[PDB]
This record gives structure tokens, C-alpha cells and sequence, in this order.
């Protein structure tokens, strides 16, 4: 709430452990192969925009 | 096992003679649980 | 079915 | 830009994406819309 | 055709 | 008319000649055997073998029903069976597991 200098206050991170948490929803394999060849076309092409 | 066994001499991917002969023997009422072995 | 979202 | 323009490429100035993904796809992300919805991985132009 | 005017994507109010 | 007389079993006897179905289906007895403990053994039970043979140049197939089953309910079950299979010998039986559902949505419009 005060625009503190922390570093001078004394304030340390000490970061132990960092992991990577994926979930992936657990479709059929037939169907997610048929997904995986459908989008690997050119055609089929992912696109995203900065908001 | 039983007294009495029938014999087919049919003339003659995947088998089907075994599957249907199967489900005539369990359309039988009193039959049940068709084993099929080769 | 695609997304149109942007600032703006 | 040696096949296509830019604002088609990405697409800024082209068309639906009812209209340029394969008509699998379309087909595939309408019917599965209600639990995985591909929808929001694509962008359509929307020009003025 | 008037479809140029329109944006590209690609009245009985009377109670008291 | 009727090509093979063979018996592969020896311990099962023929009863009945090879009638013809307008294949052939011959019904066999079995000899006498062992003793049992008890009487009650012999029907006791209700699954049925249908042991394959191998091919002889025709195919042959052992067919063995418990005892309470009615013969003749046997017979024209068995007949109406051979039937099919010599009709039939399809993508009906492909649809019920190797043709999926999902992935049957690429190949139809694409």
C-alpha cells in the first residue's frame, strides 16, 4: 500500500520448487487421433490475436 | 458333456460360422453361456 | 466457429 | 505473402472461419461444442 | 443491394 | 451328394445319416463310457461346446447341446444357422467396433 523501495526494506523471494501442471481432457484415442490429423492440415490453423 | 452331438458339414478377414452357430445355440432357452473353441 | 474478441 | 496476403494469412480481412477451416473440422467443433469447445482457437476477419 | 452499409462479420413499449 | 464320412472322434458314434439341408448335418451319440459317482451327472449342466475341425478339402463343426434340449429344436436350429452362413459366405459387423463414430466425421464431408 506504500510505494516502499522493498529492496532496501529488506524483503527476499527464495523460490524452492517450480512445476509444470498440464491437464488433458482424456478423449478417445480414435477421436483425438482423428483431431491431431485435422488440425495438422494447413487449412486448419490456430489463430490468436492480442486482446 | 452330453449323449447326443451334432455335426455340420458346411461346404465353406473375420469368422463368422463360429459367432452365428453360437448365437442359434444361445437362442435355445435352456441353453446358456456357448463356449467356442478351435 | 471462431472468436472476434479484440480492444475496440 | 507469396500465397496469400497478409490480412488472409492471419486472419484480419478474409473469411469465417465457418468458411475457411475444413468442413470436418466445423462439423467436430459444433458437435463438440458443449465439452470441449474448439471455438475460441480460431479468429475471423470482422471488417467494417 | 444494401449489404454494403451493413457491418462485414466476415417497439410496443407502452405501459403505465 | 454327402462327400465326407469320416468320424474324427471315435468315441462317438454315428446315429443318425447325413441329411442334407435344402450343407449336411449328421447326429452322433456317444458310446458307452466310464462309470460315474452318481446318475446325476451326465445332463447335469447347461453350456454348449461348439468345437471347430479343421478344413478338409469342406469345414466341420462339432456341436454339442446338454441332453434337455430338444432334439428337434436342436436340429432346426442348427439348419436354420448353416443356412445363414452359406448365405452370408459386411459392413454391418465392421460398424460394431473398427469403423468408430467420432472419426466417421472427416471422411464423410472431407
Amino acid at each position: 500500500t506504500l510505494g516502499n523501495d522493498l529492496r532496501v526494506d529488506g524483503a527476499t523471494v527464495n523460490i524452492t520448487s517450480v512445476n509444470l501442471y498440464a491437464s488433458f481432457f482424456p478423449m478417445s484415442h480414435n477421436t483425438a487421433s482423428t483431431l491431431e490429423a485435422m488440425l495438422r492440415n494447413d487449412t486448419n490453423d490456430q489463430s490468436f490475436n492480442d486482446y | 458333456r452330453g449323449n447326443l452331438t451334432y455335426r455340420l458339414r458346411i461346404p465353406v478377414f473375420l469368422p463368422l460360422l463360429a459367432p452365428i452357430i453360437a448365437a442359434a445355440i444361445g437362442a435355445i432357452p435352456g441353453i446358456a453361456s456357448v463356449a467356442i473353441q478351435a | 466457429l471462431g472468436c472476434n474478441k479484440m480492444y475496440g | 505473402p507469396s500465397m496469400l496476403p497478409q490480412w488472409s494469412y492471419m486472419h484480419i480481412a478474409g473469411q469465417d472461419a465457418s468458411e475457411y477451416l475444413s468442413p470436418g473440422l466445423v462439423q467436430f467443433a459444433q458437435a463438440t461444442e458443449s465439452y470441449f469447445n474448439i471455438g475460441n482457437k480460431f479468429r475471423n476477419p470482422t471488417v467494417a | 443491394n444494401y449489404a454494403a452499409l451493413a457491418p462485414r462479420q466476415g417497439t410496443h413499449e407502452m405501459h403505465g | 451328394v454327402v462327400l465326407d464320412e469320416s468320424n474324427p472322434t471315435p468315441s462317438y458314434k454315428p446315429v443318425t445319416e447325413q441329411k442334407v439341408i435344402l450343407p449336411t448335418i449328421q447326429v452322433l451319440a456317444s458310446k458307452k463310457r466310464r462309470m460315474a459317482e452318481n446318475e446325476d451327472d451326465r445332463g447335469a449342466g447347461s453350456v454348449a461346446e461348439v468345437q471347430m475341425r479343421e478344413v478338409k478339402p469342406i469345414q466341420t463343426v462339432d456341436v454339442s447341446v446338454p441332453d434337455h434340449s430338444t432334439p428337434m429344436e436342436v436340429v432346426q436350429s442348427l439348419s436354420r444357422a448353416a443356412q445363414v452362413a452359406q448365405r452370408l459366405t459386411v459392413e454391418a459387423m465392421d460398424l460394431s467396433a473398427p469403423v468408430d463414430a467420432k472419426p466417421l466425421d472427416l471422411k464423410p464431408v472431407d
